[PDB]
């Protein structure tokens, strides 16, 4: 992946997000 | 005073795809949930294979592009799917969530391999070649009806449990200088790794041996100085953040879902006697087949065993000294790593020529 | 079972054309050739896959049954080689071309070819 | 259906004394049981869980054991306050279907 | 140690329906699964169905289904508990439970079913005085 | 592919026949439960019945077909001449209403002698 | 005009086979049907597949098929090794295997009847099948339609019903001495119950017989010129069997005279009938009669609708009768299997130009 | 059905006999 | 397949006449299943038993045709006898034997008796 | 003149030799060890047996080289591995003497033999012969084809054959060449002498065999070997010459004990032109008759264990002499055993391809 | 088998040995 | 019956091996099987294998496997014993026992496991002095 | 493993003798009892845990099956006074194991 919400919680720690599998991973 | 004439059986072939099926030896009187799923969706395995050399030949495989990968990450997700039945499965559509509920018995899991054979009326080459960089013609192919096994095994930012090359470390990649494809380095040897659970709490200690991984680390390093600079020093990072999935290496094993902290490996700077890892076994995870989360039941109550070797791992840029940070997370493309060496072409043995004749 | 006759034609590509022909008339002929209850699903299975070649061979021996000559190999009908069909001097094709590339230069007239083809057959006895 | 019978129907006893009790299953319920303590107008209490193990704050007096389909619990030295109601139910069965006993009365001689 | 505050005493009108809270309070919430329990005068206590925090996966007894439905809210960290289609007969004292279950927001979650810690019990009548 | 070889009739023998010329190469056209390994079997045995049952069918004509001179060929024509004694119809509108949908009922019984006479008139070129 | 040769004109030749079963049994139950149609049948095939066709005139004959007899000795088969009689009175001097003579379950099943390796089978999916003649629309199919072996007389039961009216099949028409088959659009349930002496009262919803023999008039006087009023009469006379409707129903052998069926003439709550149970019964499966055991102790109840009759009219010169009769067993299954047809694929043959 | 037998009995009511089948029928 | 042998022992001309003319208990559910399929993997053998011969005799020019005959002259080594007392009475299985040790040599003659009409077609 | 033709469906056969397999009808859930090494590695009878004559087709059969045997010769052996454990397994190479020994848990069994069906693979014939007269060698003039095999018992004996398959005529002798004195005679029985040996309820037993009919199923056979030497020089039966222990005796298997019943007593007739006893002893050391070495198993079970089966064969041997003749018994060579009951089979390939010299010319 | 201890057991009682299955007889 | 007489006491020091006879006298050898067994003062007797004779197959307990070998010889009718890996421990006593089997020499063996014939005895001393 | 009781039973003369040696679990017919007076070489009693020996006197007499066997005597002697041994033989291969004896005393 939800890459909307997967945006939200790098962005509570200062980076974007970026979806790579039904996985969410912070950049 | 030219005339067509026809011949059959001549040696031609285009490129396609079809639905290959997977063949592979299994056992059908064992309860293992791979045996079962492998004897009742394969084929007994071609006793004596088949191969054939070609000469003077070239042809340009492309690694990134194939459809045989395609094919395989849907069948053992059918594997899956089958086998491991979690207690409660959520899953939105969206959120619209709908869970779930059977039954949820404990079972063993230890792959196997499985090969993957063409239908009659088509062909499978190789590239024998080993500097393969990935794309670009190569110049030594054979052909052959089917291929080794692949053992089909699933963990995240490295790879284990799968087979290696035999020169150099090599590394290859969809396209450098664009920061946001991952890359896939490849020992030479295994970097073998002990990782149990003792007889007290659920907790497990991983431990990989020392003076082989440095000594098997320094070849990396040395490979990424070529296709760079040469200069500007380099330095190994911790994962950078996000899911708890791709921050660690999970993986199964025996039937539960180690987390090892993965964090005192990746530290060292290179300019120009054991470790130990803290895994844990959770119990919720995220599922990777679709979107969702499972639930499973608590571990089993004895000792719990499983050696690997770590033959490969995954890897990302960060946008000088550039260093790098082991992330991945997407299950795909750990299938590329050993079926690179693929294509399957259709052949086509009928053509015509001018010549002279009635 | 004869699925492997197909490997057999393709082994010998990336050579000449005289010698391919000959190779090819040879080989084609010198390449003639619950423990037992679990040969009762894997039967099937693996008695479809080869009751699936041999259809797809007489596929073809079909082709070679319109256009007049069936059972060779080597045949050469009457139809004139039309020049618009990417003309070369006839050793510049005989001597200097792998096969595969051959079937590069007229992959877009093999339909035209195809078609021809019938007619020249019921044209032959009236 | 997974069924638990209550054994005996009512135990009275006298202080200072040692009292039992035990409860049948119909079926298998391998390592799944709890008992409580229902008190006059007031919460129970959890005293025994797994069949084998005891809660925080008890005294060492209770214990409980057995398996297969009946479990037995006895209290050794009973004392003035200790006079209530106990009770015995399962949580093996998954999906979720959690039956619960019936009881059992106990007082003064 | 949580401590779980239930509901006044209510009374009631035949065929309605109720909703019931559970105040818990004294530790992090979402770390503790939750179960209702109820009892009619004399009889004993009557397992009803069970709710999971972090998942919010509810089931119930098969003989007290459909007209019966719980609810949490996350961030009020009350347990609504609702019954449909009450009668005359079916009024009892309800209770409210609870249980730790493990280091849920890292993943871990070790599915207990009995039941610690208890609140003070519920009054639920239906009359006609 | 016996519906567009049956499916082609009343029309004259132009369309039936140019439609089976192409017809000819147009000729192209899972929960495993260890419940059913004797209800898929024995039922899978039947369709490797049929499609065997065919390939023999097919094989065992174009050998007959073999023997008159012309095997392979779709619509062939050798070196025998053929009588006039056949039930002489005119020499001129046989083409036109004179069809296999009036052949076949009036040669219904008619193809014994026929497929008879053929195969032994053959023999001309065999002596040699 | 010469003859040449082809290959490939999609061409028949109606033929006959030796088809093959396809029954739903279950195999662990022990009656008598559901275990004769699991040791000498298949069961039903998964996921059937067919093809429709196009301007395919073809020309079926109901009184000509072939697809019969196969259920024929199926279902003498069934009857054989299941309801074995006691003195099983076979006249040739009448001998009899005399057996064990037990009590045992009963119930009939659908069965479906497929065709082998290199045969099709052709349906008539028009609803106005007059019995003959061109049927136009045609389908493809490997099985036949759900079918239960009903055997009875007088009144044939658990059939499918027709949709739009009550069609008519005759020999020809008019011979007075041919089976006539009739079918109803609608159903009426019917049902005999014994309670708790070899006697039962056999008992029909009554006043529905009323609008249902009202629609029927209206489909005789389709092929009768509306006038000089006609009625039912009276089975005629003849054997006991023939004016009665006999059949087996929880393992016992009900005999229910239904006079009180047939009381109108039309213009332009039930009836107890002496449905009498015996142990001298005259067999169909060939001639003769069998000794069967003692009738069982308790309570047995049957409920089987009828969804077919047969009528026939009398020779005289007016008005006309329709009795009920037909008892020929062949009928059961003219009137349920009348629109199949089993031909051969053969694609050769030549064409002189 | 025996037809003979079959025609014996029904002359008896009046009728002509026939077989019904394997059954015997009084026209 | 195994029924083609009936009429073995029969002489030679009749062979010949009669060549031409044949070319114009819950184990019962299990019984009839590893003996279907014990069936099947013979008739799909004869099947390719027999494309390779026709594929075979399409190499000494006569494919397709039954009973074909050519232009190779028959040596004297061959067990040369009265031609009378060949064709009447002798049967197969007898005369297989005495032309055993010569087959492989006939069978490469027949490919180069065939080259003939191979090159000089178009000559 | 003479051009040579090529036909294609011509009936000629070339013998062979494959891999054939079982069919036997087991029972899937007894647990003796025949009737579930039977239903591990073979298959189900054949429902529908069909069979075909042949007509006018003489054939060359011959026994003594048949290559059917070892198919079988094996696969007994692989049975007998795989079900009498013994508890030392004694196997001496020596090819001084390095004699391993493996040593394993070693428990009882039950042991009883059902018939087993050898069946042609796809591809190939089997040609049995209908004779009744057939010696042993020769054209047999009558033949047929069949896919499966009569009933064969995987029996092992010596001296004496059990539950042997019988013929129709006379009582006959098949000799590998005869006057050899080195070669095994054959015999059979058109009638089956029933024997009865049992240990009742001290390790031995009694043999009883009816009398008065081995004295006159001596005499049917006594005439037979008479038909091959001059009606003179009196025939007799002798006790055995002297050798290992298993030669000298009467040894086999039964319930699972190893029994040897002292045949001494059967042949001292001499012939010129109501019940008998063998003392039957059970031992526990024996020389296995699959390889070379020696075994030891358990003692003896508690109870009564008994065996009945007629005998329908033995073997013999001669003794160089110029007179007079003897004919002390012998046998051990455990292929004679089969050669007995395979004596008339054959396994043949079809091949559809025959020349022929004839007058054409193909243009 | 062992032929050779074969000739020795039966040469030792005055006969001749010859093997005869994995089995030793003295004629 | 027979007659065992064991060999004479034997002092020995540590790292070698130890070696006695048993002659075995008044019946055939090959008839008998023997076991070898041992004795420390004021302890437990102590089982350590078995001998057949005839098949010269022996065996050994599963805590001495691989440093004790036996020995037997029916050319002289004496038996033999070594131990190897001496240590201090193994001052002890040790006896010959055997036990009859019945005519084996005809291939009978009844396979026994108890003793019934035996020796005097005979002390080792494994030490320094 | 072979479990003995007593220990060392002490019991006064002319009374009777009565031993018991157990085991872990079925050695159903193989146990024998050894009698050694210190000094001497040991000697055999009993075998098959219910026959007695050559040369023996008919008051020594045990029973039991399964795990379960006692030795018994009805009358003490002078002769008495001595070690008493139990030893199983069951198991193959054969992994033979005695007990820890008993002593009778004054
Ligand atoms: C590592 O690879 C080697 C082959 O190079 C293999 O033998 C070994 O078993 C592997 N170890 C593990 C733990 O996978
Ligand atoms: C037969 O019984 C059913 C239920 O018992 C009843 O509804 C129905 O009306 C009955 N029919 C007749 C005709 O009595
Ligand atoms: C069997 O008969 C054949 C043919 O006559 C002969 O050659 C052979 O020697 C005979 N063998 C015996 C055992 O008599």
């Amino acid at each position: 992946x939800n890459l909307h919400f997967c945006q939200l919680r790098c962005k509570s720690l200062g980076l974007l997000g970026r979806c790579a599998x039904t996985y969410c991973a912070c950049v | 005073n030219l005339w067509v004439t026809v011949y059959y059986g001549v040696p031609v072939w285009k490129d396609a795809e079809t639905t290959l099926f997977c063949a592979s030896d299994a056992k059908a009187y064992e309860t293992e949930k791979h045996n079962v799923w492998a004897t009742h969706a394969c084929v007994p395995t071609d006793p004596n294979p088949q191969e054939i050399h070609l000469e003077n030949v070239t042809e340009e495989f492309n690694m990134w592009k194939n459809n045989m990968v395609e094919q395989m990450h849907t069948d053992i997700i059918s594997l899956w799917d089958q086998s491991l039945k979690p207690c409660v499965k959520l899953t939105p559509l969206c959120c619209n969530t709908s869970a779930i509920t059977q039954a949820c018995p404990k079972v063993s899991f230890e792959p196997i391999p499985i090969h993957y054979c063409a239908p009659a009326g088509f062909a499978i080459l190789k590239c024998k070649d080993k500097k393969f960089n990935g794309t670009g013609p190569c110049p030594s192919v054979s052909t052959v009806q089917c291929t080794h096994g692949i053992k089909p095994v699933v963990s995240t930012q490295l790879l284990l449990n799968g087979s290696l090359a035999e020169e150099e470390v090599m590394i290859r990649s969809e396209n450098i200088t664009n920061n946001a494809k991952n890359i896939l380095v490849q020992f030479n040897t295994p970097v073998q790794i002990n990782c149990t659970r003792p007889n007290d709490i659920r907790q497990a200690h991983c431990n990989v041996s020392k003076a082989t991984w440095n000594e098997t680390l320094g070849k990396v390093v040395k490979q990424l100085r070529k296709h760079f600079g040469n200069n500007t020093i380099i330095r190994f990072a911790n994962s950078s953040g996000g899911d708890l999935e791709v921050t660690t290496h999970s993986f199964n094993c025996g039937g539960e879902f180690f987390y090892c902290n993965t964090s005192g490996l990746f530290n060292s700077t290179w300019i120009s006697d054991s470790i130990t890892l803290p895994c844990r076994i959770k119990q919720i995870i995220n599922m990777w087949q679709r979107i969702g989360q499972a639930m499973y039941a608590p571990p089993i109550q004895g000792v719990i065993r499983c050696v690997s070797n770590i033959t490969g791992l995954i890897l990302t840029r960060d946008g000088t000294t550039e260093t790098f940070r082991p992330g991945g997370g997407d299950m795909r493309d750990n299938w590329r790593s050993e079926l690179y060496k693929y294509k399957v072409v259709k052949i086509e043995p009928l053509g015509v020529a001018p010549t002279r004749c009635k | 079972g004869i699925g492997a006759v197909f490997l057999g034609f393709l082994g010998a590509a990336g050579s000449t054309m005289g010698a391919a022909s000959m190779t090819l008339t040879v080989q084609a002929r010198n390449l003639l050739s619950q423990h037992l209850l679990k040969l009762t699903v894997w039967g099937i299975k693996q008695l479809q896959a080869r009751v699936l070649a041999v259809e797809r061979y007489l596929r073809d021996q079909q082709l070679l049954g319109i256009w007049g000559c069936s059972g060779k190999l080597i045949c050469c009908t009457n139809v004139p080689w039309n020049s618009s069909w990417s003309n070369r001097n006839l050793s510049e094709i005989w001597d200097n071309m792998t096969w595969l590339q051959w079937d590069k230069e007229i992959s877009n007239y093999t339909q035209i070819i195809y078609g021809l083809l019938e007619e020249s057959q019921n044209q032959q006895e009236k | 259906d997974i069924v638990m019978t209550q054994s005996p129907a009512t135990l009275s006893v006298s202080p200072g004394e040692r009292a039992t009790l035990s409860c049948r299953a119909s079926e298998s319920v391998s390592s799944d049981l709890a008992w409580y303590q229902q008190k006059p107008g007031q919460a129970p209490r959890l005293l025994i869980y797994g069949a084998s193990t005891r809660a925080t704050g008890v005294p060492a007096r209770f214990s409980g054991s057995g398996s297969g389909a009946e479990f037995t619990l006895t209290i050794s030295s009973l004392q003035s306050e200790d006079f209530a109601v106990y009770y015995c139910q399962q949580y093996n069965n998954w999906p979720p279907r959690y039956t619960f006993g019936q009881g059992t009365r106990l007082e003064i001689k | 140690e949580v401590q779980l505050v239930e509901s006044g005493a209510e009374v009631k009108k035949p065929g309605s329906s109720v909703k019931v809270s559970c105040k818990a309070s004294g530790d992090t919430f979402i770390r503790y699964s939750f179960t209702w329990v109820r009892q009619a005068p004399g009889q004993g206590l009557e397992w009803m169905g069970r709710i999971i925090t972090i998942l919010d996966v509810a089931h119930y007894a098969p003989h007290l289904q459909g007209r019966v439905t719980i609810t949490a809210d996350k961030s009020t960290s009350t347990v609504y508990l609702e019954l449909r289609n009450l009668r005359s007969d079916d009024t009892a004292v309800y209770f409210c439970a609870g249980v730790y279950e493990g280091e849920a927001d890292e993943g871990e979650y070790d599915n207990n079913g009995f039941l610690k810690h208890w609140g003070q019990g519920t009054l639920v009548t239906v009359s006609s005085a």
